[PDB]
């Protein structure tokens, strides 16, 4: 029997089976039902629900990584075992991964779904960042997992989260594409539709990167053209991304861009080390690694290394790791926690749970 | 220097050979430039060695989809698809009926027209004096054509080749005895350019960089249209199709080796294949253009680990023939070695007191906790008024356990074993997370710290209303297991008032 891996990203659903290399299944977070009650389908999932919009009303589940409607989310489990993997979740023990901090309810809510709902036969809820940190080969380090709803700092010991010295950033890519309208926008260009929002996100992807001094190099942008980009729109007029390249991930360094108040994503990194054992610290700082779809710009492991380097000691060794892979971090590293020998061990069987009930989640899995 | 990575060996090329190739070098040179822009690895099926100077010309147009009529390899037509069958390869002659139909019901669906078929002075010469293909040409002074033969195929057929100028161009018109006349010979030609078929670039496969996989086929369409961009064709002869036929319950080896792969640059410097692991020319054949040729399924698979290894991968969204034989091509065959290496790593990293109810004996308490074999050690403390162990397994950490250790564990203050954890019986732990005040669990879990390489413990605390119920793994022992058995010990302690 394989075990199946299922990461609940607050944008997209990542799974597939535990021992594959990547996962299977990619895709959009999202549940649709119609927008009037009264008398094909009952609801819709993913980027079926996203084509027809305008029929449905469309509802984020996991919008800042934590589970808020517990009817959508079984809509997506049970269109990613019976529509994307094509498999019955009563024959496969399945590991599903949770946000950093999640409460208790939520997760006693998701061990009781999946084995009052689905059957399943075993079961085990793993941090996200906890596996990014595997799929580096390492079980002790700082993770900066960055997505597309929230960004966490998950400082791990030997594959323990330490939950005090967590830090949440509540932005991450959907945020960046949003700024990134938005400042395209100011130039006289119109980016609002959701059909907009795709060719603004293709931009971002394409185009952006971390610059490794921002001031200097906002008057590089201003004295010449050395950085400027040309993008060919759907209808075939061109736009020229300049500055633009790298003011939108600035704001993972510089949360003020889009009106928040919070420090940026090296100075958490510097507070969630701090709040750990003094003698883990010098540990965390030489394996900090980079995860999820939002740390992908080039140049972010260089500022990383910079920035960390102006706040520590400067007899402090830092290290920046950043995979290739980093988008599928968290699933690859839960495909590997699951395909293990001692994963044997660490799974909730369907007998524990009708012993003690879905609080066995608090017990079981840290 | 030997290449080695995990089980995948590749022995430096001694003394490389030249390879043979259909693709013309130009095109070549194309490809290897889209690779390097667009960051992808493109392969590109084995194109017949013949046909090299039907795609050089640029005249004509290449196999579209839908198009089931055989290819000639003799006679004026080879290379082309004939509208009569009877003139392609053998396959084709033996099932006539079949292969007629296939030619029609393409022109039919408009997939395809019947188009005359012109040859340049360069095919002449090759079929005439390089390969031999056909008898020298005759004048027949009646038709002002020249009659020749084909010396394979049906060698009783005559041809008839007519001086033309197609365009300012001077070209050779095919013709042949229809029905006993002459008439103008017919090849499946293209239905927008109206031009003969010959051979394509049919993609192998083609691998991405992570920052081009996942949801957002749509980029393989992109590709393709740069690729055609790159080639500089005149629109409509395009070598490059959107779409792929069916995968086809065929095999032979010249349909799908020698290939021709093309990559990112960074793949020829002296670090290509990692930091001192070498260039991809020193293990691949790769020749002056940058075509990397991959000659059999083995050397198919050992590229393509190499591909992963260094993390292009093929595309989910995308559709591929890619194996053909079968030496270690399944999923599991080509992990990549990142993958296993770092879960090899992480495999090895994660490795007087008052009477007890039931009559009397704390010892065995610590007897249940310790009969499964996964603790170390175990421990029962009361807290209540001055601190003692009232049983613990001797000679490990938990019986020196003090009351200012306790004290610690049970006190007011939740934040201050944040600065640098707490001891246990003098030894150093890290509180990994404090529910000592968190209904229904009452408990703290730990992990003991230590120096080098020295392995470090799981340890669960779980609070009584009188008892502290201490235990810690050994080595390689998950924390829930040791949180769920301290739980259940503290539990039936509880029911009986301890
Ligand atoms: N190459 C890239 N450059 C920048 N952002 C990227 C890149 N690839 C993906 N992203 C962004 O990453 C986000 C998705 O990342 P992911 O880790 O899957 O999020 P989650 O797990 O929260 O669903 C999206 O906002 C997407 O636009
Ligand atoms: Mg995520």
């Amino acid at each position: 029997t394989t075990a199946l891996v299922c990461d609940n990203g607050s944008g997209l659903v990542k799974a597939g089976f535990a021992g594959d290399d990547a996962p299977r299944a990619v895709f959009p977070s999202i549940v649709g039902r119609p927008r009037h009650q009264g008398v094909q389908k009952d609801s819709y999932v993913g980027d079926e629900a996203q084509s027809k919009r305008g029929i449905l009303t469309l509802k984020y589940p996991i919008e800042h990584g934590i589970i808020t409607n517990w009817d959508d989310m079984e809509k997506i489990w049970h269109h990613t075992f019976y529509n994307e993997l094509r498999v019955a979740p009563e024959e496969h023990p399945t590991l599903l991964t949770e946000a950093p901090l999640n409460p208790k309810a939520n997760r006693e809510k998701m061990t009781q779904i999946m084995f009052e709902t689905f059957n399943v036969p075993a079961m085990y809820v793993a941090i996200q960042a906890v596996l990014s940190l595997y799929a580096s080969g390492r079980t002790t380090g700082i993770v900066l997992d960055s997505g597309d709803g929230v960004t966490h700092n998950v400082p791990i010991y030997e594959g323990y989260a330490l939950p005090h010295a967590i830090m949440r950033l509540d932005l991450a890519g959907r945020d960046l594409t949003d700024y990134l309208m938005k400042i395209l926008t100011e130039r006289g260009y119109s980016f609002v539709t959701t059909a907009e929002r795709e060719i603004v996100r293709d931009i971002k992807e394409k185009l952006c990167y971390v610059a490794l001094d921002f001031e200097n190099e906002m008057a590089t942008a201003a004295s010449s053209s050395s950085l400027e980009k040309s993008y060919e729109l759907p209808d075939g007029q061109v736009i020229t991304i300049g500055n633009e390249r790298f003011r939108c991930p600035e704001t993972l360094f510089q949360p003020s861009f889009i009106g928040m108040e919070s420090a940026g994503i090296h100075e958490t990194t510097y507070n969630s080390i701090m709040k750990c054992d003094i003698d883990i610290r010098k540990d965390l700082y030489a394996n900090n690694v980079m995860s999820g779809g939002t740390t992908m710009y080039p140049g972010i492991a260089d500022r990383m290394q910079k920035e960390i380097t102006a706040l520590a000691p400067s007899t402090m060794k830092i290290k920046i790791i950043a995979p290739p892979e980093r988008k599928y971090s968290v699933w690859i590293g839960g495909s590997i926690l699951a395909s293990l020998s001692t994963f044997q061990q660490m799974w909730i069987t369907k007998q524990e749970y009708d012993e003690a009930g879905p609080s066995i989640v608090h017990r079981k899995c840290f | 220097k030997t290449y080695q990575s995990r089980d995948l060996v590749l022995e430096p090329i001694q003394h490389p050979k030249s390879i043979e190739l259909g693709m013309p070098e130009v095109d070549q040179s194309v490809l290897a430039e889209v690779a390097e822009r667009e960051n992808v690895i493109i392969g590109v099926r084995p194109v017949d060695e013949k046909s090299k100077s039907l795609i050089a010309s640029k005249m004509y147009s290449s196999k579209g989809l839908f198009v089931k009529a055989k290819s000639s390899d003799w006679g004026p037509m080879s290379g082309f698809i004939p509208v009569d069958q009877s003139f392609a390869k053998a396959s084709a002659r033996r099932d006539l009926e079949k292969f007629n139909e296939y030619a029609e019901q393409s022109i039919l669906s408009g997939n395809a027209v019947s188009a005359n078929l012109y040859l340049n002075q360069v095919r002449i010469e090759e079929l005439v004096s390089k390969y031999e293909s056909l008898t020298p040409l005759e004048l027949d002074v009646d038709s002002g054509m020249y009659k020749t033969t084909a010396t394979n195929g049906d060698q009783t057929i005559p041809f008839f080749l007519n001086k033309v100028t197609v365009d300012d161009k001077e070209l050779w018109q095919v013709h042949y005895l229809r029905e006993g006349e002459l008439a103008p010979f017919k090849v499946i030609g293209d239905p927008v350019s109206k031009q003969p078929m010959t051979a394509d670039y049919d993609l192998l496969t083609v691998m991405y960089t992570y920052g081009d996989l996942g949801p957002q086929s749509d980029r393989l369409k992109e590709l393709k249209d740069v690729i055609n961009t790159s080639l500089g064709r005149t629109d409509g002869l395009e070598m490059v199709h959107h779409g792929a036929d069916d995968a086809n319950p065929y095999a032979v080896m010249a349909d799908n080796f020698p290939a021709t792969f093309f990559v990112p640059k960074h793949f020829f410097d002296d670090d290509g294949l990692g930091e001192g692991k070498g260039s991809i020319q020193t293990y691949f054949n790769v020749n002056e253009q940058g075509a990397v040729v991959i000659q059999n399924p083995q050397e198919f698979s050992n590229f393509q680990q190499v591909a992963i290894n260094a993390s292009y991968r093929a595309s989910l969204n995308d559709k591929w023939n890619s194996g053909l034989d079968s030496p270690l091509f399944t999923t599991k065959r080509k992990l990549s070695h990142d993958y296993l290496d770092a879960r090899d790593e992480v495999a090895k990293k994660l490795g007087s007191p008052p009477p007890p109810p039931g009559g009397a004996g704390w010892n065995a308490y610590i007897d249940n906790l310790m009969a499964d074999g996964t603790c170390q050690d175990a421990a029962i403390v009361g807290y209540k008024d001055s601190p003692s162990v009232w049983a613990a397994v001797p000679g490990k950490t938990f019986v020196n356990i003090t009351p200012a250790e306790v004290g610690v564990l049970v006190g007011k203050d939740r934040s201050s074993f944040y600065v640098n954890g707490l001891t246990l019986g003098g030894q150093k732990c890290s509180v990994i997370r404090d529910s000592l005040l968190q209904d229904g669990e009452f408990s703290m879990d730990l992990r003991t710290k230590s120096t080098g390489g020295a392995p470090t413990f799981n340890v669960t605390v779980t609070k009584t209303d009188k008892t502290l119920v201490l235990l810690m793994g050994k080595e390689g022992v998950h924390g829930g297991l040791i949180n769920k058995k301290c739980y259940e010990m503290a539990s039936h302690l509880r029911r009986s008032q301890y």
